[PDB]
């Protein structure tokens, strides 16, 4: 009766927690990583572009004065 | 000509590069510093400057070069060390007297004061030549008599032929006229580290390296042209193999591209690789250096120089299939120049598409990749010269998620596919022959049937084998040995058999240090003889392991048997085994 | 002959970073002086310049700076430092002037930080063995001259600590097997309390001949911290290569040297990399890592163990396994057995050393030192294994082997991983300990020993 | 689930122990299974 | 500041306790300056849901009292961010001017937090956690801290901001910032939605910091406080022993683990179920939370002290 | 309740040298003190060890031991979850008799009572070392297991033998600091005193 | 589509498919006129094809759009619309019956990525564009049966 409850238990952890933890941790990296880090970096791009895009009509105002 | 305006960090701005062209490199500064070309916005351009880019002053002239970034092939490539620019380590060193590498260093690649016996062909003076035309050929060395040719994208009458004679690279030896105008041509020559060299038509690969380990030779075979991957970042696995390519490999010449890693494991290869040598047919021995050029660069050396080393070494080695000869590119780590591309694209900003490699990361691999086969060369006399490429994937953290590795696994042919597991079970050859595959293997057809007809079974039946194996041995691991049937039983024994002894080859001890195909298919057919012989006969298990164990101690003394002992003396010692497990095997039962 | 021309066109101040008009042909890193208004003297770098604009990020602050009355004299040299012989037993601020009350150094020669990398030609294998005097380190994954192990640690474990025992306990093996010895001390970032706890350290050291200690506060400027490790390793070079002599660099909490970096690409105004710390780190800490090496030519050598700092007590982090791709070792300090109250948590079955077997060696060591370090290691993972064998069985289950690796991994706990923090021990004396507590196991058992030498030594 | 990386930490803290605590049950479990078969054989 | 997500009766609960709003001193308490004087604003709800909520005030007979600020979503998104600040102006006067205990509804703040997204992409400032303006944790503060009793007046306001967790999560900016900033937090569970309790309210995350303050002898009867700790502690064991005993098997389970699961059952069924228009008196309701305690034995009550104990174990 | 990676908190743990860290569950669990004993730290212990030793030499070792029970009992909790208590040794007992001895008695402290407003240090270490003493009798008491008894039966007759000491431990707690130090320090050098005579009668019975 | 990851036979199965295509015939000068687009394909697999095709006897009905890795990245998103073109003018205007066969869909996705990076435009998931959705739609969006004409995609 123990070792077919202990056999029982350790199938089920090997066949269930571990199987179902591992795609758990992989969607929160693929999540955290292409949602978080792809967005900021874009946001930044975007940022840096509208500077950019400001000096370059500062200057386009300095020439045309 | 040509003033710097702004330099910030690693991008250097400068004015007065009207006619700049784009990815030409361009020296700046009093110190003659080396960058590239990216952005040409306006009458200004861009330089990414690969050394460092302190102390530089405004107004600093820029020099233009008129050239992108090429490698100076031609006579005394081989033997020499250079870095991933193109630098010669060992004349700087010479020259320079100092240890460190000076900033604004300025030795040519080759030197041109050096004189090579130069032999001319019988080519006509007045006669009509064209690209890849084998004009003439120079004893560069010994093993490596290097067959000048006269330079791709190049078509005219000769004019002038110099005759056999010691020469300068400087000199000029010929001298050609399609038009009005005559261009004369020397040893030396250029081409860009980009584009490939031209190549007359891609050839079917048709025949295979030889590793000298009988596992890769015989169990997944790699073609002339094919591609190979090394899983191996630890242990020195890769580098083991990499010198039995250089001693042994049917490659004429050997080019060992390391980028990116330790500055402690690039010394340890720049020591190992002289002591190697190579045995010729003749016998008598010859320095592995003297066929094989090493490219080195370190993780102190600037990243851009790392990443386009890859370019260099496999420009190199498309010369020399160009000349007419198989050549093995090994990169010693794929993921180091992954990293470098990572470095890269972060530098110049640009969008980031899985896990911080840039979206490109799989074009550039796929074509470095893609530079290598077998080859109908350009010009005449018609010759095929081939460049297989044996890449070595360094995975961070054993993971195949690994953007580089999932491309190179969808790009490579062959992976062998080495583990650490077999390393800690005491395997010296430590290749994995389940999570390795061969795509080569229909490929082999016609060379396995003219070798041995038999073979493409034997092989097809050893893989069967192996797997029938891995199922015995959770089988075994479930209920135990005995439960087995007794076919079963010889099946699991037969294949425990296979590798303990032909799967795992020593190469450590001098009779199984190089295993020729001939010994290594005989060892082969005597295993699946005496397995199969055994298999029909059940009689017992135990009452045949018994009385058949004669046989299977004879079947084990194939391993014992050598080239040491002789190719014909092998064979027949291989043979007489055969007969003798068959004879045991037929008449006890 | 060349004299500095004295700016006056400062043109907007924002941040860290003060801004020049007109400046007649400007060097990148020149390193500048800014005289306030006041009369406050502080320094600076000078930044990315444009056509005749120069930006200059300076230390100590951009408080109290006018656009019309700050000037701004450019000495039009790039961060030369004085370095020569004696500049051994002195402390150094993070820029390098000299806080122990004494001489400011007499030059023997100006050095460019930073310095040109080594042909990898001339680059040779690590050999012979340094004595870290922990004995778990000189065992189970030792050090040879040469070799660039960094030491990954948390905060809240004794990191600092470990790295003045090492400081105290440096010595080279090759005297137990018959002055060359150096040690480069750079601490970035580190505390007051930290700093007070070097200070004393080498006050009472007995070792002050051999041992040179910069010093970077956290109240220090960060670009201090970041031209700390530069002048350290440029220190060493020339203490190693330039004068013959094997040198043990230590840099602690490269964490916050990484964090500098960080700080100064943000004052660029350049986007952040891949996982908030900058791209280019790789390429610093690799210029920072390589300078370590043994030159053919030079009979001396550069040993590098930088003590960085693991984020969130893990090596996922970028900075951790960037270094780990960088360099072939890691020793790792476990947080339980500081909670278990070991004063070197050193965590012996992460730790390794990939040219382990190069130190070892008969001439240098003792022949058996691999064959007891491998014992050890095996026998403390089947000690542990067994250990918890005995909670889930509770221990009657266990054989009388199974006691025997309890006890074994008992007394390896209670003796060979617990080390005075003042106490010294020659590698000799740590394999006589090792030896010891391996006599309790019978003959047979001990697997890996060789044949031969296991009869040489357990005889006792 | 949240992405951030308390969850992530949390996750990887559980899958250690999971795994550390398989280990323990299986040797547990072939220890229990080698006393049953002793005692097996008694009864037999 | 209540805490839901999509689908949970936040509105429902929202006009619960309008209607329920009393004083409780000694159970003692025409009050026309004690009326509550609801201020009630809604920030892009669903047409539904303003109807709902119209209808629920109007049968209430507090129409004379209760005074309602809508902003639909289909009206426009800038309206909505000067709406609970019309609120809290309106509040204001009517507390401290006018001297009225006044409450305040404030309904999606999470529909706050997208039109101040909403107005920073519109104006392209640098953004903060998920793209919101940096600054969002400074309006969130001001259009918190105008609530608190004052010195100088009679009057005071107490405000209750249900807020919506966009993907039931607290990470988020917005959550994060407010239980930075609210002095309590009431969550309302999925799960306990799942197994249909109309009041969801999940206990265990529930806290005020205040509460030990608002706990009196005239407020509530001496031992309220160790009723909470108790309660406490006999849930987080609870929770902790249901762990256990699903990971070891229901009959590996001990007697003490047993009688928590049936406390646990228990409690989530009788005490946190409640009825839509029923409200109910504080003593007898503890009197009912000791009911549920003397489930347990007295020596499990450790964190009872005893002297409470002999007060109210038998009763 | 929030990651302890987040930037403030890794720029303030790089620089402070005692980090308090309270638990979210502790709050939960309503252990007032609410510190974990596993996540904080203090790196200040070198500078003090002259204060601690002029003031009490034998305090840095119960300290250690202490530290070292509860690393035990916080490493163990996994196994007696996953495996069960039915494995645990009598060594295994009384150590996690002596973390729970801790848990309540030691590590909490309502504040909200005269007798726990503040406790002083003298009275601290006197509990500490009381409870650090009970814990090495114990040991003593196992490890003994002679006269065809001891060991887990050593463990649950000390339980029920010399209960009133371990009950009474816990009300060392409640013992009032107002009454004055002299006091307090005879009271709980009387029950120091009268722990060593227990675990000696046991001792002398042989169980 | 037919799904298949990285070293499964799925080339050599529409390889099958190509040469033994046919009407279920319960007449040729109508029938399948198959278009074989390839995109970004191994050399030795672009041999592969060539020679199946050219030795099966299908050449006589058979056109391939065959595009290595070694082309321009960006030729190769032309490559499957000058096929799904070649194919509608077979089919509509043409009237014989096309069955178009495209190689490595994500090779077509990846060519999208490396281009929409380059422009620097809005990221969807996993870095790829965000109007990807667009882009697939406007290559699979075309089989199918006119009315008015008896071709058939």
């Amino acid at each position: 009766l123990t070792l077919d409850e202990a056999i029982k238990t350790t199938n089920r952890r090997v066949n269930a927690l571990e199987n179902v933890v591992k795609p758990r941790l992989e969607n929160t990296i693929t999540y955290i990583k292409g949602e978080l880090d792809e967005l900021e970096r874009e946001d930044f791009f975007r940022l840096k572009k509208i500077q950019g895009y400001k000096k370059r009509e500062i200057e386009r105002q300095l020439a045309s004065s | 000509y040509g003033y710097v305006r702004k330099v910030s960090g690693p991008v250097v701005i400068a004015d007065g590069m009207n006619g700049a062209a784009m990815y030409e490199l361009v020296r700046v500064g009093h110190d003659n510093l080396i960058g590239e070309i990216i952005r040409l916005e306006g009458d200004s351009a861009t330089i990414q400057v690969y050394e460092e880019t302190a102390g530089l002053m405004v107004n600093d002239p820029v020099l233009r070069t008129h050239k992108p970034l090429s490698v100076e092939l031609g006579p005394g490539i081989l033997g020499n060390i250079f870095d991933g620019i193109q630098r010669p380590l060992k004349t700087i060193a010479i020259r320079s007297g100092d240890v460190y590498i000076p900033r604004g260093v300025s030795v040519p690649a080759l030197d041109k004061d050096t004189l090579w016996e130069f032999q001319p062909k019988k080519i006509g003076e007045g006669d009509l030549l064209t690209g890849g035309d084998l004009y003439a050929t120079v004893f560069e060395n010994s093993l490596m008599q290097h067959h000048v040719a006269l330079p791709p994208d190049a078509m005219g009458k000769v004019t002038y032929v110099a005759p056999a004679g010691q020469y300068s690279l400087k000199d000029t030896v010929l001298e050609l006229e399609f038009q009005g105008v005559k261009k004369s041509f020397t040893m030396l020559q250029a081409w860009p580290v980009r584009t490939p060299r031209p190549v007359s038509s891609k050839l079917a690969a048709d025949t295979p390296l030889l590793t000298g380990q009988r596992v890769l030779d015989a169990l997944f075979p790699s073609v002339l042209g094919g591609t190979c991957a090394i899983p191996g970042a630890f242990g020195c696995g890769k580098t083991v193999i990499s010198q039995a390519l250089s001693k042994y490999s049917n490659s004429d010449t050997v080019v060992y591209v390391g980028c990116g890693e330790r500055g402690n494991e690039m010394a340890e290869v720049l020591m190992d690789f002289p002591q190697l040598t190579m045995t010729l047919p003749d016998g008598r021995e010859e320095s592995v250096m003297k066929r094989t050029t090493l490219v080195a660069n370190t993780s102190n050396m600037p990243v851009a120089a790392r990443e386009a080393s890859i370019y260099t070494g496999i420009t190199i080695a498309e010369y020399f299939r160009d000349m007419g000869y198989n050549v093995s590119m090994m990169a010693d780590s794929t993921s180091r120049w992954a990293e470098a591309l990572r470095e890269i694209s972060g530098r110049l900003a640009e969008m980031p598409a899985d896990s911080g490699y840039p979206a490109y990361l799989a074009a550039r691999l796929a074509s470095f990749y893609e530079r290598a086969g077998k080859v109908k060369c350009l010009g005449g006399p018609e010759r095929t010269g081939s460049v297989t490429i044996v890449g070595a994937v360094s995975p961070p953290g054993g993971d195949f998620s690994d953007p580089v590795t999932s491309a190179t696994l969808s790009i490579v042919q062959v992976f062998w596919g080495l583990d650490k597991k077999l390393a800690q079970r005491k395997h010296f050859p430590s290749v994995n022959w389940l999570i390795s595959y061969s795509k080569y293997s229909t490929a082999l057809e016609s060379f396995y049937e003219q070798f041995d007809p038999d073979f493409i079974n034997i092989r097809t039946k050893a893989r069967e084998v192996l797997q029938r194996e891995d199922d015995l041995n959770e089988i075994v691991q479930l209920v135990g040995k005995d439960a087995l049937a007794e076919g079963d039983k010889i099946t699991l024994e037969t294949a425990k058999l296979l590798r303990e002894d032909y799967l795992a080859q020593n190469a450590f001890t001098p009779y199984d240090k190089f295993c020729p195909f001939y010994k290594s298919v005989w060892m082969m057919r005597n295993i699946i003889h005496f397995y199969n012989l055994a298999n029909q006969a059940v009689i017992t298990y135990t009452l045949i392991k018994h009385r058949l164990g004669d046989l299977f101690y004879r079947l084990v003394s194939q391993k014992f048997e050598d080239p040491a002992e002789g190719e014909p003396a092998l064979v027949a010692k291989f043979k007489k085994l055969h007969e003798d497990l068959t004879a045991g095997f037929r008449a006890l039962e | 002959l060349e004299v500095a021309m004295e700016y006056r066109t400062v043109t907007g101040v924002a941040g860290p970073l003060v801004i020049l008009d007109k400046v007649k042909g400007p060097k990148y890193y020149e390193i500048v002086n800014i005289r306030l208004g006041d009369g406050t003297m502080r320094r600076g770098q000078v930044l990315e310049v444009d056509g005749e604009k120069a930006v200059v990020q300076v230390f100590e602050g951009t408080s109290g700076i006018d656009n019309k009355f700050t000037t701004v004299q450019f000495t039009g040299e790039v961060l030369k430092t004085p370095v020569s012989l004696d500049m051994l037993g002195r402390i150094f601020n993070g820029s390098g002037k000299p806080i122990d009350n004494g001489p400011p150094i007499l030059p023997e020669a100006y050095l460019d930080i930073s310095g040109s990398s080594i042909n990898p030609s001339e680059r040779t294998y690590p050999e012979e063995m340094i004595q870290t005097g922990i004995s778990t380190i000189d065992v189970m994954n030792s050090i040879a001259r040469g070799q660039k192990i960094p030491l990954f640690s948390a905060a809240g474990l004794p990191h600092n600590e470990i790295a003045a025992q090492i400081c105290r306990q440096a010595g080279l093996v090759k005297r137990l097997e018959k002055d060359n010895f150096a040690i480069v001390f750079a601490a970035m970032g580190v505390n007051m309390e930290t700093a007070q706890f070097f200070k004393r350290d080498f006050e009472e050291n007995g070792s002050m001949e051999r041992v040179t200690l910069f010093l970077n506060l956290a109240n220090d400027p960060t670009i201090e911290r970041i031209i700390t490790p530069r002048i350290a390793l440029t220190t060493a070079e020339y203490l190693a290569y330039e004068c013959g002599k094997h040198v043990l660099v230590i840099l602690t909490d490269m964490s916050s040297y990484a964090d500098a970096l960080r700080e100064v690409s943000a004052a660029r105004e350049e986007v952040p990399g891949r996982r908030g710390y900058p791209g280019y780190m790789y390429t610093d800490l690799a210029q920072i890592y390589e300078r370590a090496g043994r030159i053919e030519g030079r009979k001396g050598s550069i040993t590098q163990i930088p003590i960085l700092t693991m984020p969130n007590d893990d090596i996922t982090h970028p900075t951790p396994d960037l270094t780990g791709y960088i360099t072939e070792g890691q020793i790792y300090i476990d947080r339980q057995l500081q909670n278990r109250q070991i004063y070197p948590p050193i965590n012996v079955l992460p730790s390794l050393s990939r040219l382990m077997k190069s130190a070892i060696g008969e001439g240098m060591t003792r022949r058996d030192h691999s064959d007891v370090s491998n014992q050890l290691y095996a026998n403390y993972a089947i000690g542990k294994d067994v250990q918890a064998m005995k909670a889930v069985v509770g221990e009657e289950a266990l054989s009388s082997e199974d006691l025997l690796y309890l006890e074994f991994l008992d007394k390896f706990e209670r003796k060979f991983v617990a080390q005075g923090a003042y106490d010294s021990r020659n590698i000799f004396q740590s394999l006589d300990l090792a030896w010891t507590l391996l006599r309790i196991f019978p003959r047979e058992l001990l697997h890996r020993i060789p044949g031969k030498t296991l009869d040489q030594y357990y005889s006792r | 689930v949240v992405p951030t990386v308390t969850m992530l930490g949390v996750m990887k803290s559980r899958l250690v122990g999971a795994t550390r605590g398989h280990a323990l049950l299986k040797k547990k479990s072939d220890a229990l299974t080698v006393q049953f078969r002793q005692i097996l054989k008694n009864i037999v | 500041p209540l805490f839901s997500a999509a689908g949970l009766p936040h509105n429902e609960i929202a006009a619960q306790i309008c209607r329920q709003a009393g004083l409780v001193k000694r159970l003692e308490k025409d009050g026309e300056e004690d009326n509550f004087a609801i201020v009630f604003a809604a920030m892009g709800v669903n047409m539904e849901t303003a109807q709902f909520f119209k209808r629920d005030f109007e049968e209430n007979g507090s129409m004379e009292r209760v005074t309602l600020f809508l902003n639909l979503a289909n009206d426009p998104t800038i309206e909505r961010i000067i709406t609970p600040r019309i609120a809290l102006t309106t509040a204001e006067y009517l507390a401290y001017e006018c001297g009225k205990h006044v409450l305040v509804i404030l309904t999606d703040m999470s529909s706050y937090a997208d039109a101040l997204r909403e107005v920073s992409a519109a104006r392209e400032e640098v953004p903060g956690r998920r793209g919101y303006p940096g600054y969002m944790y400074t309006d969130l503060a001001q259009i918190y801290e105008r609530a608190g009793r004052i010195e100088g007046r009679k009057g005071s306001i107490t405000q209750i901001p249900i807020l919506t967790m966009p993907n039931d999560d607290i990470t988020h900016p917005t959550p994060d910032l407010t239980g930075y900033i609210t002095e309590g937090q009431i969550y309302i569970d999925r799960q306990l939605q799942n197994r249909q309790i109309y009041p969801p309210i999940n206990v265990l995350p529930s806290l005020s910091r205040l509460m030990k303050s608002a706990i009196g002898e005239g407020m509530t009867r001496r031992d309220h406080s160790d009723v909470s700790n108790q309660l406490y502690a006999n849930y987080a064991i609870g929770k902790d022993v249901q762990a256990m005993k699903a990971v070891v098997g229901e009959e590996a389970l001990s007697s003490e683990d047993l009688l928590y699961l049936e406390f646990l059952d228990k409690f989530e069924r009788k005490f946190v179920a409640q009825g839509a228009y029923d409200s109910r008196n504080i003593f007898q309701s503890l009197d009912l939370a000791w009911t549920l305690l003397r489930i347990f034995p007295r020596e499990l009550l450790h964190r009872i002290p005893g002297k409470t104990l002999d007060q109210y174990y038998s009763r | 309740g929030g990651d302890f990676s987040d930037p403030v908190t890794s720029a303030t743990l790089s620089i402070v040298q005692v980090f308090w860290g309270l638990d979210k569950k502790l709050a939960q669990r309503k252990h007032f003190p609410s510190v974990n004993w596993l996540i904080s730290y203090s790196k200040y212990s070198t500078a003090l060890e002259s204060f601690y030793e002029q003031f009490d030499p034998d305090f840095i070792n119960i300290r250690t031991k202490a530290r070292e029970v509860l690393q035990r009992e916080d490493d163990l909790n996994e196994i007696v979850q996953l495996v069960g208590k039915d494995a645990l040794a009598e060594g295994d007992k009384i150590t996690l008799e002596t973390a729970k001895l801790l848990r309540e008695d030691y590590l909490a402290q309502n504040a909200f009572t005269p007798y726990d407003k503040f406790c002083p240090f003298y009275k601290s270490v006197w509990m500490m070392r009381n409870i650090i003493h009970f814990y090495n009798l114990a040991n003593q008491a196992v490890e003994k297991g002679a006269g065809m008894d001891g060991q887990k039966i050593t463990y649950t007759l000390i339980k029920h033998r010399l209960g009133d000491l371990f009950y009474r431990l816990v009300s060392q707690k409640f013992e009032d600091p107002a009454e004055g130090e002299p006091a307090l320090v005879a009271k709980f050098k009387k029950l120091h005193e009268d722990l060593t005579a227990g675990f000696r009668a046991l001792e002398d019975e042989t169980r």
